[PDB]
RNA sequence: UCCCCCGUGCCCAUAGCGGCGUGGAACCACCCGUUCCCAUUCCGAACACGGAAGUGAAACGCGCCAGCGCCGAUGGUACUGGGCGGGCGACCGCCUGGGAGAGUAGGUCGGUGCGGGGG
RNA sequence: UCAACGGAUAAAAGUUACCCCGGGGAUAACAGGCUGAUCUCCCCCGAGCGUCCACAGCGGCGGGGAGGUUUGGCACCUCGAUGUCGGCUCGUCGCAUCCUGGGGCUGAAGAAGGUCCCAAGGGUUGGGCUGUUCGCCCAUUAAAGCGGCACGCGAGCUGGG
RNA sequence: UCCUAAAAGGUAACGGAGGCGCCCAAAGGUCCCCUCAGGCGGGACGGAAAUCCGCCGGAGAGCGCAAGGGUAGAAGGGGGC
RNA sequence: UAGAGCACUGAUAGGGCUAGGGGGCCCACCAGCCUACCAAACCCUGUCAAACUCCGAAGGGUCCCAGGUGGAGCCUGGGAGUGAGGGCGCGAGCGAUAACGUCCGCGUCCGAGCGCGGGAACAACCGAGACCGCCAGCUAAGGCCCCCAAGUCUGGGCUAAGUGGUAAAGGAUGUGGCGCCGCGAAGACAGCCAGGAGGUUGGCUUAGAAGCAGCCAUCCUUUAAAGAGUGCGUAAUAGCUCACUGGUCGAGUGGCGCCGCGCCGAAAAUGAUCGGGGCUUAAGCCCAGCGCCGAAGCUGCGGGUCUGGGGGAUGACCCCA
């Protein structure tokens, strides 16, 4: 009886939650597709994903009909 | 009608029923309270009241207020009234549903028919003053098939209906019988 | 603030695994033990989780 | 009917959307007691009212059978049932309202509404329609 | 300090839809033309350039309206961490802390930051 | 299509009732157990049938349950063994009673019968066919009951299957 | 890919459903431009549905293919290089 | 996510409205009018959904800050065993809302606590984590009539079945308690005496259909009263009867709904039984309250050991946790 397929785990979500301190660079949300958009010193890759620029800590924000924006406010 | 309120707080609700009060509120775009009658007699009330008579509430202020019944939430499970709601009236255009009497036996209901219907009352815009214990209707033109909208209305003075103009009342309809029944489990 | 006596009653055997931390950062040995410590918003909310097997008096 | 194809179990916990009041009709038919309610079970209570008073009122059916029923031909494990054997049922918890009588005297409401009740698994309650609207 | 308009950002419908009224003096639109810069899978529609005359019609700014959209309590219940009791069960009840969705009362035809021209 | 996709060789299919060893009640077949869908019985409702008349007798559509004889589900003791159908011998227990005893109702004149209730005390035949159980049949009877006891009974027997 | 999966991640059964073993030198990079589906009205052949004009129409279209997430403040359609 | 919701995808009962279809009158020029039919779209009424969501908790997850010295935590490294799990509570799938069934998730106990008290007996249900000793003490669950420790304890109810001592729809003037309705001293309920009627024989079908098979239905008259009729009955009547009024009588009485305990429904196989005996204003059930018995839990006293700390220049050893 077909059905026993699946895929396995893809293990997504926000990875560094708001007020986090961050390294050059690392990830902090990986998403299906832009369930979130970039922001302050934060690009984001071929696959949705959003990580940091700078060092600094970590903020969301939402802007309604706009979107769900993150991005680290940097200090140094 | 009438009947005699009793300010509430911080008690618990349920303690409350447990004695035999009902709790519920009053209010209107200016005020708002905790209250609670005896449910034996708000049934006694209610059943002869509804949301279409104006109630007068006494509270131990002396006060009387024209309060209308706006919601009443029910225990579902052996059903039975948990909660109320009273809007204080005043003087201005207000809605609510009020009665209507469906008088005269339509031609369907003479040769064997069901009149359905499907409002047992109406939304309409209207002063306090105005509160018409119903709006007759001389539903009896009405053969088998045919049907009643708001179009068609006995409306008193200064009543102008909230609802639709093509919203129905009612309608007559045909009388399930067991020769149907031979179609039915047929086909 | 007062501080709290508290004397453990019921034995933590069977209870959930976090409650049994909780009586371990309360200082709870074993079962019928008294214990006096002070009435913190953290120390509470131990005393808090545990209290089906504690009574707790003020000192 | 088309939806799609089986549908798992799930619980009956408390009665609490499982209910209602009395929307049309002079009379009604509570449930006191949450079950699945078989499509046979609901016609067998239909019919039966109908056939109480020939050429009657209205008889209402508030609730309506679109669980898929499941089921094993006498095996063992593989796959899912094929099911459908009893064919299809409606959840009904405590206090929902099943069937609305109209355009008859009490004692025929009273008299049909019950035997109705007679075909349903569950204990039941005919109501008048009190007033409690909204 | 104030008011009108112009460009820009912010909160992201209580800002919106529609209805009605309103201003061209400055601003903005439309309007005149298409030689030139440039442009249409065809059309100076659009984008683009030169430029008075006309206009506030359209667009837009402003304001009034609630009919639609949008916001929307209170009380109360569902449900529920943690604690306890009941029925063979499908299930149900109590204590302690939390507590909606819906519907009701009611709110709304926005608010504000910077810069520039205009009295 | 190393697709048995972490891919044993470069390079491979059957069969054993002629069979054998190591292991397993970690896992089937018997039986027991749990469960009771299937099974057997009882019951609620009463459309309808029975001239009239819902229960003399009967009961659509659907509902609740008892029992643990069947079919089945699960895999719990038992694979350093719990012998399996049928017959034979000997039985014994249940009662949802086949007969005899007692009783209400009857669409019971009488005789005879229908159906329900009480009631195990004792009784419950001989042969043909088949390994049979089961069943059909012959001739009788008051009747030729059903079922439990590892589908009782192989340290009792048989050994047709 | 989605559900089961109990609002972190994960999570089983011979549980419920469906795809993959490719394709594209343009279906790729960039610069500029552009905005659907669908509904009503008007239109010679057409005709429910070609193409044309009007109005309404915030995403129900489209994104090579399954499904989901995303998305017209482009990821969608056209062009130049 | 539970919940809830119907704005998307679908599902859906009733009605409104309205394309297409069905069927009749009316047609051939094609048109129209009906429709106690089928039905898209749209609307209101009402509702369903694991793989639907305009919305949406308790809660969980992670970072920061603080408490937290614990057979905690972290890092390197030597040594392993384990990779059949099991039951219970809760949340799902499978299953049949079967299973000492199965498969995951969270927890838990057995495993390894078949050690101790409770549950008659019984790994995992309730109580509790056994270092040893004691003819000491308090308590836990549970229990206090005898077997068997301790109350035949106190107070207020209920139950008459041995219910308790463990079965369902469904049933019934079992009994107790609360509530609403109507009747009655201008005489109720019951019983009991009289009428209980007239066109009528209601109209329609049917062989027949006289309140009284089946179908449709709502007159007035004599009156204080008697239904176009309650049930039997005859082939069809009459009949008797309730309904219905008036008298006798003399005080209460009928019904609806909620709650507590109990009754029927209730049939098995070796001998019975709730562990037993026994128990009925209880030794049962519900509420309240004081006391006591009861473990290897805790306290008291003594000892052992290990760790930690303090005394010991001193080790030895001493005290304390
Ligand atoms: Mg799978
Ligand atoms: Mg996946
Ligand atoms: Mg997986
Ligand atoms: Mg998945
Ligand atoms: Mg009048
Ligand atoms: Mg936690
Ligand atoms: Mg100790
Ligand atoms: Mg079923
Ligand atoms: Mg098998
Ligand atoms: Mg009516
Ligand atoms: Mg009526
Ligand atoms: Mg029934
Ligand atoms: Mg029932
Ligand atoms: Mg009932
Ligand atoms: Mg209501
Ligand atoms: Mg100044
Ligand atoms: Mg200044
Ligand atoms: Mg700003
Ligand atoms: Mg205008
Ligand atoms: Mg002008
Ligand atoms: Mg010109
Ligand atoms: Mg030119
Ligand atoms: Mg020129
Ligand atoms: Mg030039
Ligand atoms: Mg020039
Ligand atoms: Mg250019
Ligand atoms: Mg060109
Ligand atoms: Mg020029
Ligand atoms: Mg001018
Ligand atoms: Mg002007
Ligand atoms: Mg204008
Ligand atoms: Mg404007
Ligand atoms: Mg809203
Ligand atoms: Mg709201
Ligand atoms: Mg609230
Ligand atoms: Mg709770
Ligand atoms: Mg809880
Ligand atoms: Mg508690
Ligand atoms: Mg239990
Ligand atoms: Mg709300
Ligand atoms: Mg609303
Ligand atoms: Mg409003
Ligand atoms: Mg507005
Ligand atoms: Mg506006
Ligand atoms: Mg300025
Ligand atoms: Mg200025
Ligand atoms: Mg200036
Ligand atoms: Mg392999
Ligand atoms: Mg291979
Ligand atoms: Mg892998
Ligand atoms: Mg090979
Ligand atoms: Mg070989
Ligand atoms: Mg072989
Ligand atoms: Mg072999
Ligand atoms: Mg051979
Ligand atoms: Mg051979
Ligand atoms: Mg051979
Ligand atoms: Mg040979
Ligand atoms: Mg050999
Ligand atoms: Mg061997
Ligand atoms: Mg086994
Ligand atoms: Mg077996
Ligand atoms: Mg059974
Ligand atoms: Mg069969
Ligand atoms: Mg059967
Ligand atoms: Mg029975
Ligand atoms: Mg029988
Ligand atoms: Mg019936
Ligand atoms: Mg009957
Ligand atoms: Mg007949
Ligand atoms: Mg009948
Ligand atoms: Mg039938
Ligand atoms: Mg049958
Ligand atoms: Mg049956
Ligand atoms: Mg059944
Ligand atoms: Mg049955
Ligand atoms: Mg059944
Ligand atoms: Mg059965
Ligand atoms: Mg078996
Ligand atoms: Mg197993
Ligand atoms: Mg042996
Ligand atoms: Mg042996
Ligand atoms: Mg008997
Ligand atoms: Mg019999
Ligand atoms: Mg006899
Ligand atoms: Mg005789
Ligand atoms: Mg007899
Ligand atoms: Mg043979
Ligand atoms: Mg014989
Ligand atoms: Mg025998
Ligand atoms: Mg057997
Ligand atoms: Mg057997
Ligand atoms: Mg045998
Ligand atoms: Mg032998
Ligand atoms: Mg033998
Ligand atoms: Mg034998
Ligand atoms: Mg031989
Ligand atoms: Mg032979
Ligand atoms: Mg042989
Ligand atoms: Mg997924
Ligand atoms: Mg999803
Ligand atoms: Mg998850
Ligand atoms: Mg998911
Ligand atoms: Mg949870
Ligand atoms: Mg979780
Ligand atoms: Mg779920
Ligand atoms: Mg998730
Ligand atoms: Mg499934
Ligand atoms: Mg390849
Ligand atoms: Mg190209
Ligand atoms: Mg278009
Ligand atoms: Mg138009
Ligand atoms: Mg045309
Ligand atoms: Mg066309
Ligand atoms: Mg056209
Ligand atoms: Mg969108
Ligand atoms: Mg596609
Ligand atoms: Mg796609
Ligand atoms: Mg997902
Ligand atoms: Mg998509
Ligand atoms: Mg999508
Ligand atoms: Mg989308
Ligand atoms: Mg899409
Ligand atoms: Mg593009
Ligand atoms: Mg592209
Ligand atoms: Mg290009
Ligand atoms: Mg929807
Ligand atoms: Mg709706
Ligand atoms: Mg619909
Ligand atoms: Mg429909
Ligand atoms: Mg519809
Ligand atoms: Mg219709
Ligand atoms: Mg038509
Ligand atoms: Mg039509
Ligand atoms: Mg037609
Ligand atoms: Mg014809
Ligand atoms: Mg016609
Ligand atoms: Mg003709
Ligand atoms: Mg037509
Ligand atoms: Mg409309
Ligand atoms: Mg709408
Ligand atoms: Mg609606
Ligand atoms: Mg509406
Ligand atoms: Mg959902
Ligand atoms: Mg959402
Ligand atoms: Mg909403
Ligand atoms: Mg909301
Ligand atoms: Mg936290
Ligand atoms: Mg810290
Ligand atoms: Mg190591
Ligand atoms: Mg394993
Ligand atoms: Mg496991
Ligand atoms: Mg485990
Ligand atoms: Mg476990
Ligand atoms: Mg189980
Ligand atoms: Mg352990
Ligand atoms: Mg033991
Ligand atoms: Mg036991
Ligand atoms: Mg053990
Ligand atoms: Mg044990
Ligand atoms: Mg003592
Ligand atoms: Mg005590
Ligand atoms: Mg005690
Ligand atoms: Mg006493
Ligand atoms: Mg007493
Ligand atoms: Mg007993
Ligand atoms: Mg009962
Ligand atoms: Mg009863
Ligand atoms: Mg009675
Ligand atoms: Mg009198
Ligand atoms: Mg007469
Ligand atoms: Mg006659
Ligand atoms: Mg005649
Ligand atoms: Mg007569
Ligand atoms: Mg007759
Ligand atoms: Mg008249
Ligand atoms: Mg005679
Ligand atoms: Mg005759
Ligand atoms: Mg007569
Ligand atoms: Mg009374
Ligand atoms: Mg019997
Ligand atoms: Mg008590
Ligand atoms: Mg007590
Ligand atoms: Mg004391
Ligand atoms: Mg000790
Ligand atoms: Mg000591
Ligand atoms: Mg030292
Ligand atoms: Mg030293
Ligand atoms: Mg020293
Ligand atoms: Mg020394
Ligand atoms: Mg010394
Ligand atoms: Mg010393």
């Amino acid at each position: 009886t077909k059905n026993g397929r699946d895929s396995q785990a893809k293990r997504l979500g926000v990875k560094r939650y708001e007020g986090q301190v961050v390294r050059a660079g690392n990830i902090l949300v990986r998403q299906r597709g832009t369930r979130f958009k970039p922001g302050k010193n934060v690009g984001m890759g071929r696959d949705f994903t959003l990580f940091a620029l700078v060092d600094g800590v970590v903020e969301f924000q939402d802007r309604g009909r706009l979107g769900r924006y993150v991005h680290v406010r940097p200090l140094a | 009608y009438r009947l005699k309120a009793y300010y509430r707080e911080g008690e618990k609700p349920s303690a409350l029923r447990r004695a035999g009060k009902l709790p519920g509120v009053m209010y209107n775009r200016h005020l708002n309270r905790k209250v609670y009658v005896d449910l034996v007699e708000f049934d006694k009330v209610f059943r002869q009241a509804s949301i279409h008579h104006v109630i007068v509430l006494e509270l131990p202020d002396g006060q009387s207020l024209p309060t209308l019944v706006r919601q009443v939430n029910l225990d579902k499970r052996r059903r039975r009234p948990e909660h109320v709601d009273f809007f204080v009236l005043s003087d201005e255009p207000v809605e609510m549903y009020v009665p209507l009497r469906f008088v005269g036996t339509p031609a369907g209901v003479r040769a064997g028919g069901v009149l359905q219907e499907i409002h047992r009352d109406i939304l309409v815009k209207v002063s306090p003053r105005n509160i018409p214990e119903f709006i007759e209707v001389d539903v009896s033109g009405l053969e088998i098939g045919d049907s009643l909208h708001a179009s068609d209305l006995k409306l008193p003075p200064g009543v102008e209906l909230a609802v639709s103009p093509e919203e129905t009342i009612a309608a007559v309809v045909p009388p399930e019988d067991v020769e149907k029944l031979a179609e039915e489990a047929a086909a | 603030m007062p501080r709290l006596k508290v004397k453990l009653v019921k034995s933590p055997i069977g209870y959930p695994k976090d409650q049994k931390a909780a009586l371990k950062a309360l200082g709870l040995r074993r079962l019928q033990q008294e214990r006096v410590l002070e009435d913190t918003p953290a120390i509470r909310g131990n005393v808090e989780k545990v209290a089906h097997l504690v009574r707790v008096e003020v000192v | 009917r088309m939806k799609y194809r089986k549908q798992q179990r799930g619980r009956l916990k408390g009665a609490t959307k499982g209910g209602d009041y009395v929307a049309f009709g002079d009379f009604g038919l509570v449930a006191l007691e949450p079950a699945w309610i078989t499509a046979q079970q609901i016609e067998a209570a239909r019919v039966a009212m109908v056939r109480h008073f020939r050429r009657g009122g209205k008889i209402f059916i508030r609730i309506f059978p679109d669980k898929p029923y499941t089921k094993k031909p006498l095996e063992v494990r593989m796959g899912k049932g094929k099911g459908n054997v009893e064919g299809y049922v409606a959840v009904v918890k405590p206090g929902r309202v099943m069937f609305e009588v109209a355009g008859v005297t009490e004692e025929q409401a009273m008299e049909a509404l019950r035997i109705a009740g007679h075909k349903l698994p569950i204990k039941t309650k005919i109501v008048r329609r009190d007033a409690y609207d909204e």
